[PDB]
């Protein structure tokens, strides 16, 4: 009555989902236990006990990003016996993907300018406040594509966050994209994609 | 007895690991050869009695420090071995990097694509490897002997501020920014302002 | 005298095949309980000898589980051992310059635990490479 249980971990953002099986009564129940690697005590999140939702933010309960965690469903129906299925050992360093950066595009006369904000993350410093990915990730970087035709790009890439196309014809409809990239764990962005047109002038 | 193989080499470029050797001066057209590689005490055969002048070892891993020797053969009696010390990651040669330009106006946009290796079934390049890979650029014109270089981490660079309508060439190589290892270069590869 | 360079750790290439061998390995290690290179191997080890401590433990690694086990987990097996010797050979030079008795207790309680867990206890320790090239990356950088 339960499969697929397993965490969605975006931005260091991880919950918990599972799902439902060819045996879901009505009053069909969920209860979530989640502990450390290596421990034997097996935690109870305070919020998903015994609830009929698919899913459990185990954000602050996982927020050590260096750190090796698992976590159980317990899926409890109306006839009877209960069935307990846990997932795969889980990393954030490991196994979250980055989600777009926040850009804003804008457009210019004769060039189109791109300015990359920082996203925070629930993975906090020693200190204890939120970091950057660019504070966890030290080498992340941006990898900026302005696509014309099918044969003509323009290319951009570095670390600021400041990016500018130059030398563009005015009133000229352009898709810029803006992608994170992060190489030693051979993560990726998907790309953040701007409908943009330059000023007639 | 008989004599063993000559100029022997392992030619390695981009982790295309060849041992290559040359048939010696001998003659008597009958004559087989025998290379092995180094598996912690002992040697496994790779080529086994070949008639050929060169033997694969590109399935050796980078890290792996390895030594290969080979011996012409014939009948119960062999060769003395020519071994050569060899380690992939550390000795290969740095394969040239492909390059594209797409010159707009008073402006050269550079795009580069670092050499593939042959280890993986997968998509690899060898700047997948190396974590100090980057790009050295070095651009003239035509009528001069006199040179400017611009190094850059990405897979992307442009030349900016030139005068217009001249004709550029430029090439590019890989190297390594914590290393004294220099990659060979690429052909020149010219568009126009 | 000890340390290790950020440099060795940050090759794209050896990090993806260093971790896919250790999903495989833990993929089939459903032993919550027992965590080998955790915090249960620091215990009492101060932060300027935590990295002879790992130089310990990938040895131990290199010679108990992974040099009898080249066999299985390939293709990634074949590629990350000869990083992993590499990483030995920089560290022989390592040498505490004090008192021992609380890495030598640990790294034998962990070579305890392993033999104890048979064959079990070897897939183990290959699905906890990841802990230790990261352990040894915050130890020895
Ligand atoms: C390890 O690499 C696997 C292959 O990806 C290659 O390398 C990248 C850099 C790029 O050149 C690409 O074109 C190559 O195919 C990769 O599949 C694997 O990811 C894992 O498998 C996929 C199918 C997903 O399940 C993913 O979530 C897994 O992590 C890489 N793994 C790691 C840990 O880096
Ligand atoms: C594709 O686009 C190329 C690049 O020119 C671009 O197009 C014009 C309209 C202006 O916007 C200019 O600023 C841009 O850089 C052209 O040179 C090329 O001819 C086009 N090819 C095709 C097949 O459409």
């Amino acid at each position: 009555l339960l499969q697929h249980v397993k965490f969605q971990s975006s931005n260091f953002e991880n919950i918990l989902t599972w799902d439902g099986g060819p045996a879901s009564t009505s009053d069909t129940v969920y209860s979530v236990e989640y502990k450390k690697y290596g421990e034997r005590k097996w935690l109870a999140k305070a919020g998903c006990q015994r609830i009929t939702q698919k899913f459990c933010d185990l954000t602050m309960e996982t927020r050590d990003h260096q750190e090796f965690y698992y976590a159980k469903v317990t899926a409890v129906s109306a006839g009877g016996p209960p069935v307990t299925k846990m997932t795969d050992r889980f990393s954030s360093l490991q196994h979250t993907t980055i989600k777009p950066p926040d850009v804003t595009c804008i457009p210019k006369v004769r060039s189109i300018q791109m300015l990359v904000h920082p996203t925070l993350t629930p993975v906090l410093s020693e200190d204890g406040h939120q970091l950057t990915l660019e504070e966890i990730f030290h080498d992340l970087f941006y990898r900026l594509e302005l696509h014309v035709n099918h044969t003509y790009q323009m290319h951009l890439e570095g670390k600021q966050r400041e990016y500018e196309f130059l030398g563009l014809t005015p009133d000229t409809e352009f898709l810029g994209s803006i992608t994170i990239l992060t190489p030693i764990l051979s993560k990726e962005s998907a790309p953040y994609v701007c409908r943009v047109k330059t000023l007639p002038d | 007895m008989i004599p063993p193989p000559e100029k022997v080499r392992m030619n390695s470029v981009n982790f295309k690991n060849i041992l290559q050797w040359e048939v010696p001066a001998f003659p008597k057209t009958q004559l087989t050869f025998t290379a092995q590689y180094e598996s912690y005490r002992s040697f496994q055969d790779h080529c086994k009695r070949t008639a050929s002048t060169q033997c694969d070892f590109s399935h050796l891993s980078k890290y792996g420090d390895y030594t290969v020797r080979v011996r012409a053969e014939l009948a119960d009696e062999h060769s003395e071995w020519v071994q050569v010390t060899f380690c992939p990651v550390e000795d290969t040669i740095i394969g040239p990097p492909e390059m594209q330009i797409e010159s707009l106006a008073e402006s050269l946009h550079l795009r580069f694509s670092a050499p593939q290796i042959e280890n993986e079934p997968e998509t690899w390049t060898l700047k997948n490897i190396y974590d100090s890979w980057a790009y050295r650029v070095q651009y003239w014109k035509q009528g001069t002997n006199e040179k400017f270089q611009v190094v850059s981490p990405y897979d992307s660079e442009v030349l900016r501020n030139l005068e217009p309508w001249t004709t550029y060439c430029i090439q590019v190589q890989g190297f390594l920014l914590d290393q004294q290892r220099t990659g060979e270069w690429s052909e020149p590869i010219c568009e126009r302002t | 005298r000890c340390k290790l360079h950020v440099r060795n750790f940050q090759s794209p290439y050896i990090v993806n095949r260093t971790f896919m061998l250790a999903k495989e390995a833990s993929l089939a290690d459903q032993n919550t309980d027992v965590r080998l290179i955790g915090e249960k191997l620091f215990r009492g080890v101060s932060a300027k000898d935590q990295c002879y401590l790992m130089k310990q433990v990938l040895q131990f690694t290199l010679e108990d589980v992974l040099l009898p086990q080249s066999d299985r987990f390939q293709p990634y097996m074949w590629e990350v051992v000869p990083f992993l010797t590499k990483l030995s050979n920089k560290l022989s030079s390592c040498h505490i310059s004090g008192d021992d008795q609380n890495i030598q207790k640990n790294v034998r309680r962990l070579k305890e635990t392993v033999k104890k867990l048979g064959e079990s206890g070897e897939i183990k320790a290959i699905g906890e490479l990841d802990l230790l090239f990261m352990s040894l990356r915050n130890a020895c950088v």
